[PDB]
């Protein structure tokens, strides 16, 4: 039992432990996002991603979470429990990303383009918000990301 | 005023409840996270009851929802936490048929239907919804030890038992990746007495 | 205040103990504080250390950091001593700790038999662990079966036995988070 994002296999990351970390802080993080009218990880981003797409999309989304979202969260939080819960998620996301070596050959170009398209729909939604508000929202939406990834946890 | 406004979810039956005058009046609205418009739940405007069935209106599994209660004496408004049925739902015990035989006990796990319906079609079961779902079955023998069986299949049978003896079956649904485990179904049963000469 | 020295992690069956030599302070009793970074923090936010769950102002020369190590990646750990105003400088663990290197022992194990049925009770090593149990009828013939047992502390049925030959059993441990099994325990036969 591993994640299988098309051909990339990811071991050592237990989905229920990712939940346990996020559920310690989910309420406080969701309560803080005062914008109920907008969702960044929208349906168009994650609905019926093909197996061959999935690896490129997951790489791009996680990197964005690592480089942008968690980094600025770490830099700003004043609650130790969210520092600990997001460390757990960011550390496991590091382990996922190290195991993603999707193909870089030309026959895959239009598949990576579809995956990048989905990512850019998320990115655009994120940049339409003020930056403090977009960070808060992206933190509180981690659950949407975990729920999608779990679909690929199989034999 | 209004405290404890929240969802309870059992087998994706999603019930809003709240608590804190005696002639106080409650009105309910719901909404999808990411859409702008609040909708009025028909059947739940200006009620005295503390309960409201949103099973239909919060039944798309890819969405998250908000609901909101407005109260006023004979005013204040409170909204729920962001709600995901997948995350929040508890699982009822499975429906099981335990059949006693002379040297075994057979158990048939029935699929569990749900109020979730697949786009244009049939109501989905828990087995459809959670690909990682499985059953754990235990038979307590003497009172010392246990026989364990489990898997995705539905029919199970514990072999090697003594005729004419009391056992306790307990059967759970497990969805390990969501850290969900059902309430147990239980059957206390006796293997039939052995009246033939077959041993 | 001297900083604590000789930092190491003893990690046994997914329990991780950070340890150091005590700082000498005839007079008052010294307290210690532990902080950590996962690899994430190490690479992307290297200036940020997180307080340990159970060791801020702890007393003994150790800390169970099990609850802080929550991914299979290398972790930095540092510790310091306090005695009122005087804090020591921080001491950093020399080689970052990765729970992939935990010491998996062979599991303890008790065989029992109520008449004809054969039963096993493993030692409760925790949620991190699944148990593989190999068992066989001890003749040239039968080939060894395998029952996965979720949890220790419970006497579980393996096989109902047949007359004639002894039945033999050994057990092993498996840890999904690191991809590793332990050695088998000693074979026992009834
Ligand atoms: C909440 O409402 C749903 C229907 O809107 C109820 O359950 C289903 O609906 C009808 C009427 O009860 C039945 O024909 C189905 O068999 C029911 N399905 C399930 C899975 O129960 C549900 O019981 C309601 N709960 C309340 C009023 O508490
Ligand atoms: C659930 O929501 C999404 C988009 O909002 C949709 O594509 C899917 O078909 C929905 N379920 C239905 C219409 O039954």
């Amino acid at each position: 039992q591993e994640f299988h994002f098309g051909p990339c296999q990811v071991k050592g990351v237990v989905p229920q432990k990712l939940w346990e970390a996020f559920w310690a802080v989910k309420d406080t993080m969701q309560a803080q996002d005062q914008i109920t009218s907008a969702r960044l990880l929208q349906q168009e981003v994650l609905q019926q991603v093909s197996d061959a797409e999935s690896c490129y999309l997951v790489h791009t989304l996680l990197e964005f979470y690592l480089k942008t979202v968690f980094k600025n969260h770490h830099q700003r939080t004043v609650e130790v429990r969210t520092l600990k819960s997001f460390s757990t998620l960011a550390n496991n996301f590091v382990l996922i990303v190290s195991q993603l070596q999707p193909s870089q050959e030309n026959e895959m170009f239009s598949i990576r383009d579809s995956a990048h398209r989905r990512f850019l729909l998320f990115r655009r939604a994120f940049k339409q918000l003020d930056v403090e508000a977009a960070l808060t929202k992206a933190l509180g939406e981690v659950d949407i990301l975990l729920t999608w990834m779990q679909k690929f946890y199989k034999l | 005023l209004l405290q404890h406004v929240k969802f309870q979810s059992s087998n994706f039956e999603n019930i809003l409840t709240w608590d804190s005058t005696p002639d106080t009046v409650y009105s309910i609205e719901y909404k999808t996270y990411g859409e702008r418009d609040w909708v009025a739940k028909k059947g739940c405007q200006r009620i005295t009851r503390k309960s409201c069935n949103l099973t239909v209106e919060t039944g798309n599994l890819t969405e998250l929802y908000y609901a909101r209660v407005t109260a006023v004496s004979a005013s204040a408004t409170k909204m729920t936490d962001r709600f995901s049925s997948l995350q929040h739902t508890t699982l009822k015990p499975p429906d099981v048929t335990c059949i006693s035989k002379v040297r075994s006990i057979q158990m048939i796990v029935h699929p569990t239907p749900t109020p979730i319906r697949a786009g244009d079609g049939h109501r989905l079961t828990l087995e459809d919804i959670f690909h990682d779902l499985f059953y754990h079955l235990e038979l307590q023998v003497n009172r010392t030890y246990q026989m364990h069986l489990g898997g995705k299949q539905r029919e199970y049978e514990f072999f090697g038992l003594t005729p004419d003896t009391e056992f306790l079956g307990t059967i759970m649904i497990c969805v390990p990746t969501w850290a969900k485990e059902s309430a147990p179904y239980m059957c206390r049963v006796k293997t039939l007495p052995d009246r033939t000469w077959t041993g | 205040l001297p900083a604590p020295q000789n930092l190491s992690v003893l990690s046994t069956n997914m329990k991780h103990l950070l340890m150091w030599s005590p700082v000498i302070a005839p007079g008052e009793t010294v307290y210690y504080s532990v902080e950590y970074q996962g690899e994430y923090e190490s690479l992307y936010t290297s200036h940020i250390w997180i307080p340990s769950s159970w060791c801020s102002l702890t007393e003994g020369p150790e800390c169970d950091v099990t609850d802080d190590i929550t991914a299979t990646v290398p972790y930095n750990l540092r510790v310091r001593a306090t005695l009122g105003s005087q804090t020591s400088a921080w001491s950093i663990l020399k080689h970052p700790f990765n729970r992939q290197s935990t010491i998996l022992t062979r599991p303890g194990m008790e065989i029992t038999k109520d008449g004809f049925h054969l039963v096993i009770e493993l030692e409760d090593l925790g949620p991190q662990f699944e148990f593989l149990v190999a068992y066989w009828r001890r003749e040239p013939g039968a080939e060894e079966h395998v029952k996965m047992v979720r949890s220790g502390g419970i006497p579980v049925h393996l096989e109902t036995m047949e007359p004639g030959a002894a039945y033999c059993v050994k057990a092993e441990t498996f840890v999904k988070a690191i991809g590793r099994y332990s050695a088998f325990s000693q074979t026992e036969c009834v």
